[PDB]
């Protein structure tokens, strides 16, 4: 019943770097589990290669390991810490996969580690698709007609049997990874080869189509006494055929009769019982034929998931925390319900009095050639959530919270466009990321609810609500601001219309609608989340806005409050890193005595965990929403510097409206963010910046260009133009102009200014040269090649910039070093994404420190005045989503595409880099054949790389001019033909597995376009590849290290710091 | 603009919109937390003279259908919701909810802050209220009617919704596939249970049938003698509206059955009566239990079941005579949920094992009954 006694220490496996399909939700879950276990008295050990997580913060656990999530590495941790048990259900597919390998490898046996939460067998039963299917049949649940395949031949025969289109689902994958929908054979082979390959068990399940049926999911929790509860139900908005992760979804279910719901609830339970999950949570997914209620079991996830995080946020029932406790022996009835002030137990089914909506965040604009249609394989990079008393209020709020610039149903096509209905039709029929907008456009263009349904399969119950919102909008447009009487506006507000959407329709400024509401005293009220539809009281201040009567905010008059603004959904370049800082602001300030108020709506995060702060407002981070909160909270100060771009952009507006913004001023922010304003301060400071120019006209550039000197960084999506012709060519296709600093080292420096002094947090040398976005660059702390001398120049400049721009809290500075000269690239007057890594690396929690500075405690008062240089090296490496978008050229450049990062800790740089590289899922080997194909600039240094590879045992292949260069130096690689040259060529060789390493560098649009085949193959074929010579050298160095050799804990790391 | 308004005994007003019949409704206002099953709730006799507030905001999403009816009519005095959807959207739907309410002549209001309402009821306890839906709703009038309501405490409503004459029931449960099945032939049912109609849900009846019973529903007021005269294999005490305390007839009859060896099983009102007939005492809860997510533990098995609840009165554990042993309790508040006669084959459950709407978790209570039944037959 109560806590297990034969277990003292638990190893928790983390999820690794954030990638599409496996994101922040695992930092939230992992953190909750550390939390619960530590509270319960267990000794906690955990491994997670991603430094940007709260779960890896040293005070969160007993032995924290920021090391590559490899079995051999984990093997060393077990050996070293000797955990009695392992909890592998809080780290995504990464953890499940690892647990099972450890098991397979016999490591568990080896050290007598007991698997808790979920057994190995149970996990496999759910994870192996064939096993899963047999089990459903065993319990009389129905599944789609299908066939298992382990090879292409078997695969064809299944298709031959189910017909097109068919759904391909690999075993041992999640988030639609390695799968898809085949409309034809061609696509069938493509998807099929992909998943057999990606499937850890080389297995695919091929099913007949159920595209268009309704999609549902249930979150279940089961304890050892067999007690079983439904924590939340979710109805998808997008139908079957579009992955749940890439679908808009809402809770609770809406269109099922109680009769139908009971059957699904009963089937959900039966499924857990059958698979054998006896001590945790699981997600069961189903398909429902809207025509006759026919129920089909689609799958089950024996662990915490992105839906379970959403469900916790939605209901206030902390699934991961509960599950952790169950894993060690507790039963639901023994645990107390968190938010009901521990008054009721955890053994109950939550009841909510509101509607929860989740909308996915996409970033197709960063992936040009990518197929931007929605399918069974996730493509989204994040998600936002909204709570409203109604579905319309919920939806709209979510729409404005998505950070895509929408104010709600903003139009996509013009009323007067002759082709709009055709475009509308296409977007509906074949869902893209923009579908929702197009739906409203459809209603404005004349299609009926029925016509829309027909194209989309989205339930009419939703469609009608959106239609109703459109008609209301048409009314606003007609009546205008004059017709915005108190009754109507209130109506509008109740349906979730935003002041900004109303303002566009009425042709006035947002502020005008805002005043109007003030005049009429029309403000939202706040309701609290409480798991039980007000049946019991609550003491947690977990809130959402709504246009209702009674307000439950009940703010303190007692305390000095500090508000922290979140970043909204995660997207490329605005990830978990911003959230870590928000969380830290909150933890430090609360610890210090302030009443902390968090404002954010990312359901995946720790910032939105009601434990993180005193008060949580789960709202869109917009000017409207914020002012409403500030209105009633009257805080001492507001932090806008930690949430990324989102809150950064509200700064001035917030100050204009009288909000007490703390830390670096909105003006200051602007000075740094405005290029022009920035260029003058640099000048003022007498610093060095590359030559630049603002060109309007083409012919105005071409000249100015001559002025600046090529190459040039065309920045309206950046570009590096090499020549005059290049320039034109650009514009054509296509304004600032900056001289591109060719072959320079890029560096980032994070720091803190308190008006009195500057504290250097860290100097990070990037591996990839300037021109490769810093977010996509691997980097090292401390610098691995920069002279202390030039580093001193940077520290000075950082200092001068800090004081000049009046920074108060964090800042980030980016330089480019060329010919022993420091050039300023930019100043980011807020927390940068490098903050968590620098903090982990140096043991100083810079976001807590900088937050104290913001609230008024100086560096000196806090005792943080000296730069810390660690005794070991920390290397950061990133993970790119290219494998999710095959049509894209997996090439680095000036624009950021990575989703996450990992950290490598070593005695030497080679050692850190090797850990970083392994942690990043690199397929690099220590032997084999390497293919070298480099650009002219690279021709010189390539020789040295080639010998290092030779010295290591590799054989070499080279294309034409590279072979020439190598030849002349004495290296004679095996010559290989380019695709044009003849056969066999690179493609063939790569396809055949001839290589284990590929080094391919290029320069010039055209040159890049041709060589596309190499990277594309390399990625497709899983061969490790570098696209920069600097990276190649870094890879060469790591060949000398052994990532599995030694492991170190964060506590130990930090203890080595003198 | 079809106005409506609800007023509680305390003076609180909620102005919204009329969504059912024109008129007024008076009763005790209660809240129900069920996210699905509004139709079933509406048609449960137990809701007699009560004004039902549903906390789940969208009520009506799936429309209505005959199979979802718990009785021949809508018993709820009135309906209080936050939002009526534009459309009903479900393959089983036969009529939109507004139409349905109108058709049943029900006074209903939408667009009010149901949360505020639930919070008041929770905090200050149950209150009587009144809804007026019409041209220009009289707030003073509504308050007066609310205040003039007698109240459910001491009110016998069982006699009021009971059948007039006894009847036979032999119809089992619905299936997705076959819907409601045809009534069975008496010879196909091994057992014969006599059911006391105190405002019985059809689902109770159907679940008994599913377990081998053939029944004879009898009016609330049936005598023990006439009852025993039927030679039943068991006796069933249905659920039903109002205060159980006043039903002196039932109590007496019951006491009468307890002298014999016939298995007796009560559900809800049936649970309270058994308790009363055994020397226990009933109380009116602060707000009671209405929802479908209520945890009740089988203490003899140390196990939890999520159940459907719909009761405003309860049995005091503290006054339990010695012959009554406690079998289940609420995990939300510890109230008494089940009892069993130590000396007789008589037991009851406060919650609704038949659900409709709700979790199927407590179905098994029915099996114990059969068990008892068969045992009595062995004799
Ligand atoms: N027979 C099917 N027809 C159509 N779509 C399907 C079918 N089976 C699954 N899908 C779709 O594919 C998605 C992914 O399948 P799922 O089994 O959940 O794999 P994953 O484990 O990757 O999340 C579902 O969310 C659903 O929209
Ligand atoms: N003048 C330049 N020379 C070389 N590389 C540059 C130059 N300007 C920018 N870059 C490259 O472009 C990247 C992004 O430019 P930056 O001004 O920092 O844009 P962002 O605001 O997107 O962070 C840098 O990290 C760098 O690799
Ligand atoms: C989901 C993340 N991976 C599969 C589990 C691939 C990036 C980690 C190895
Ligand atoms: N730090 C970026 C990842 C490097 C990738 N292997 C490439 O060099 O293209
Ligand atoms: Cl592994
Ligand atoms: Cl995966
Ligand atoms: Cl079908
Ligand atoms: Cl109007
Ligand atoms: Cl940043
Ligand atoms: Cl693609
Ligand atoms: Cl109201
Ligand atoms: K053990
Ligand atoms: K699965
Ligand atoms: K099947
Ligand atoms: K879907
Ligand atoms: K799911
Ligand atoms: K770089
Ligand atoms: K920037
Ligand atoms: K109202
Ligand atoms: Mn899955
Ligand atoms: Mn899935
Ligand atoms: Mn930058």
């Amino acid at each position: 019943m109560p806590k297990r006694t034969d277990i003292k220490s638990i190893l928790i496996l983390g999820a690794g770097p954030i990638v599409i399909g496996q994101a922040c939700e695992f930092d939230y879950s992992g953190a909750q589990a550390c939390k619960a276990l530590r509270e319960e008295g267990y000794r906690v050990i955990n491994v997670n290669s991603n430094p940007a997580t709260i779960m890896t913060d040293p005070e969160m656990a007993d032995a924290t390991y920021i090391e590559p999530i490899h079995w051999e590495v984990v093997r060393k941790i077990i050996e070293k810490e000797r955990p009695d048990a392992v909890l592998p259900t809080m780290g995504g597919q990464t953890a499940l996969n690892c647990a099972l390998e450890l098991e397979r490898q016999g490591v568990l046996e080896e050290f007598g580690v007991t698997m808790i939460g979920a057994t190995a067998d149970a996990i496999d039963k759910a994870e192996d698709r064939r096993r899963f299917d047999v089990a459903m049949k065993k319990i009389g649940l129905e599944t789609a007609r299908s066939g298992i395949a382990h090879t292409m031949e078997e695969a064809l025969a299944v298709a031959a049997d189910v017909g097109f289109p068919c759904i391909i689902r690999p075993s041992f994958t999640m988030g639609g990874s390695g799968g898809g929908i085949a409309y034809n054979r061609e696509e069938f082979e493509e998807i099929c080869a992909r998943g057999l390959d990606l499937s850890p068990t080389k297995e695919l399940l091929i099913d007949e189509s159920l595209i268009g049926w309704k999609e549902y999911e249930m979150e279940v929790v089961r304890d050892k006494n067999d007690n079983c509860i439904i924590v939340c139900s979710i109805e998808n908005f997008d139908a079957m055929g579009i992955h749940t992760g890439d679908s808009i979804t809402v809770a609770p279910a809406q269109t099922l009769t109680d009769k139908e719901y009971q059957i699904m609830r009963n089937a959900s339970m039966a499924v857990l019982r059958e698979i054998g999950v006896e001590t945790g949570g699981s997600n069961v997914q189903f398909a429902v034929n809207p025509k006759n209620g026919r129920l089909i079991v689609i799958e089950m996830n024996p662990r915490v998931s992105r839906s379970s995080a959403l469900a916790s946020k939605a209901t206030g029932f902390p699934i991961a925390k509960v599950a952790a406790k169950l894993a060690v022996g507790y039963t639901l009835d023994e645990l107390m319900n968190d938010i009901t002030g521990g008054r009721t137990p955890a053994s109950f089914e939550p009841s909510i009095d509101y509607v929860v909506t989740k909308i996915p965040r996409f970033n197709f604009e960063k992936f040009a050639g990518a197929n931007d249609r929605l399918t069974t394989q996730m493509k989204s990079v994040g998600e936002v959530m909204a709570i409203g008393r109604t579905q319309q209020e919920s939806l709209q709020k979510a729409l404005r919270g998505l950070e895509v610039g929408a104010t709600g149903f903003d139009p996509k096509v013009s009323l007067d466009d002759p082709e709009a209905l055709t475009k509308i039709r296409r977007e509906l029929k074949d869902a893209g990321a923009d579908r929702i907008w197009y739906i409203a456009d459809a209603f404005r263009a004349g299609l009926s609810v029925d016509g829309v349904f027909n194209l989309t399969n989205i339930d009419r119950w939703f469609l009608v609500q959106i239609e109703e919102l459109v008609r209301l909008e048409e009314k606003v447009a007609e009546v205008g601001i004059t017709g915005l009487n108190a009754d109507f506006l209130r109506q509008l507000k109740r349906k979730g219309f935003a002041d900004a959407r109303l303002a566009k329709l009425a042709g006035v400024r947002e502020a005008e609608i805002r005043k109007l509401r003030d005049q009429y005293d029309l403000h939202p009220v706040y309701k609290r989340v409480d798991t039980c539809a007000a049946e019991f009281a609550t003491d947690t201040a977990y809130m959402y806005s709504t246009y209702e009567e009674e307000c439950e905010a009940n703010p303190s008059t007692d305390r000095e409050k500090i508000m922290v603004l979140g970043g909204g959904p995660n997207r490329i370049g605005q990830g978990i890193e911003f959230d870590y800082c928000c969380v830290h602001a909150s933890l430090a300030l609360r610890e210090d005595g302030y009443e902390t108020i968090m404002v954010n709506c990312n359901p995946e995060t720790v910032s939105t965990d009601y434990d993180t702060s005193d008060r949580l407002y789960f709202e869109p981070v917009t000017l409207e929403d914020v002012l409403e909160i500030v209105r009633i909270e009257k805080p001492k100060g507001v932090i806008v510097q930690y949430g990324g771009q989102t809150p950064l952009k509200l700064a001035r507006a917030l100050e204009a409206a009288g909000v007490p913004v703390i830390g670096t001023s909105p003006d200051a922010i602007d000075r740094a963010e405005d290029r022009e304003r920035f260029q003058h301060a640099v000048e003022r400071l007498k610093l060095k910046q590359p030559a630049n120019a603002t060109v309007t006209a083409i012919e105005m550039a071409v000249e100015k260009a001559k002025e600046i000197g090529y190459p040039l960084v065309v920045r309206a999506a950046m570009e590096i133009v090499y020549d005059e012709a290049d320039l034109r060519r650009y514009f054509q296709t296509a304004v600032l102009l900056d001289h591109f600093l060719d072959d320079a080292v890029e560096v980032d420096v994070d720091a803190i200014c308190d008006g009195e002094m500057v504290l250097i947090g860290g100097i990070m040398e990037h591996i990839e040269q300037a021109g490769v976005h810093s977010g996509d660059s691997a980097c090292s702390l401390p610098a691995y090649t920069l002279s202390q001398e030039i580093q001193d120049v940077m520290r000075q400049q950082v200092q001068k910039l800090a004081f000049e721009l009046q920074v108060r809290g964090l800042m980030n500075v980016q330089f480019a070093v060329k010919n022993n000269e420091v050039y300023l690239i930019e100043v980011n007057p807020r927390a940068a994404r490098t903050v968590p890594f620098v903090s982990k690396a140096t043991g100083v929690p810079l976001a807590k420190v900088a937050a104290r500075v913001m609230a008024g405690k100086s560096l000196a008062e806090q005792g943080v005045t000296k730069e810390v240089i660690p005794p070991y090296y920390s290397v950061k490496e990133v993970v790119l989503p290219f494998n999710k978008f095959p049509g894209v050229d997996p090439l680095l450049g000036p624009e950021m595409r990575s989703t996450g990062e990992v950290m490598g800790v070593g005695r030497t740089f080679a050692e850190a880099f090797a850990k970083a590289q392994l942690g990043s899922n690199s397929t690099m080997k220590k032997h084999g054949r390497a293919l070298l194909s480099v650009r002219e600039g690279d021709k010189e240094r390539v020789v040295d790389l080639a010998a290092k590879l030779l010295k290591q045992g590799f054989e070499l292949d080279a294309t034409h001019g590279t072979a020439i260069v190598l030849g002349e130096a004495g290296i004679n690689p095996r010559l290989v033909n380019k695709v044009h040259e003849g056969r066999p060529h690179i493609q063939d060789r790569i396809k055949n597995g001839e290589y284990t390493y590929i080094i391919n560098t290029t320069s010039g649009r055209r040159a890049i376009e041709d060589s596309r085949v190499i990277r594309r193959s390399a990625l497709q074929y899983k061969v490790h590849y570098d696209t920069t010579l600097n990276g190649g050298f870094a890879t060469a160095m790591a060949l000398n290290a052994d990532a599995t050799e030694k492991v170190i804990s964060v506590q130990e790391m930090h203890a080595q710091i003198k | 603009i079809k106005s409506a308004l609800l007023v509680l005994e305390d003076g609180t007003q909620f102005h919204g919109r009329a969504i059912g019949a024109t008129g007024s409704a008076v009763g005790e206002v209660v809240f129900n937390t069920s996210m699905t099953g509004y139709q079933e709730i509406l048609t449960d006799p137990s809701y007699s003279r009560q004004i039902v507030t549903l906390t789940y905001p969208h009520i009506g999403n799936v429309g209505t259908n005959d199979a979802d009816e718990e009785s021949s009519q809508v018993h709820a005095q009135g309906l209080v919701i936050r939002d009526l959807p534009l459309i009903a959207s479900n393959f089983r739907n036969t009529e939109d909810l507004s139409s349905y309410l109108k058709r049943h002549n029900i006074v209903a209001i939408a667009d009010i802050d149901t949360r505020k309402l639930t919070r008041l009821l929770r905090e200050k306890g149950a209150q009587n209220g009144c809804i007026i839906a019409g041209d220009n709703p009289d707030a003073a009038l509504a308050l007066e009617k609310a205040r003039a309501f007698p109240g459910l405490n001491g009110m016998d409503l069982a006699k009021e919704v009971t059948t007039a004459e006894a009847y036979s029931w032999t119809q089992g449960s619905w299936t997705l596939t076959g819907g409601l099945p045809q009534a069975k032939k008496e010879d196909e049912l091994p057992f014969h249970v006599v059911a006391y109609d105190f405002g019985a849900k059809r689902n109770i009846l159907r679940m008994l049938v599913d377990r081998g019973c053939r029944l004879t529903i009898v009016p609330a007021q049936t005598s023990a003698e006439d009852v025993l005269k039927m030679n039943p294999d068991g006796i069933f005490l249905s659920n039903g509206p109002g205060d159980p305390a006043p039903c002196d007839y039932a109590i007496t009859a019951i006491q009468k059955f307890l002298e014999t060896d016939i298995p007796v099983f009560g559900i809800c009102l049936g649970h309270q009566l058994l308790a009363l007939a055994s020397g226990a005492k009933t109380v009116k809860m602060k707000f009671g239990h209405h929802g479908g997510n209520h945890p009740v533990k089988d203490v003899e098995k140390n196990v939890v079941m999520i159940t459907a609840q719909n009761h405003g009165f309860a049995v005091d554990e503290a006054t339990l005579p010695a012959n009554l042993r406690v079998t289940h309790k609420s995990l939300f508040d510890g109230t008494l949920q089940g009892i069993h006669r130590t000396d007789k084959p008589a037991f009851s459950f406060q919650g609704n094992p038949e659900a409709s709407p709700g979790p199927h978790d407590a179905a098994p209570l029915f099996d114990h009954f059969i068990e008892l039944i068969e045992q009595y037959r062995k004799t």
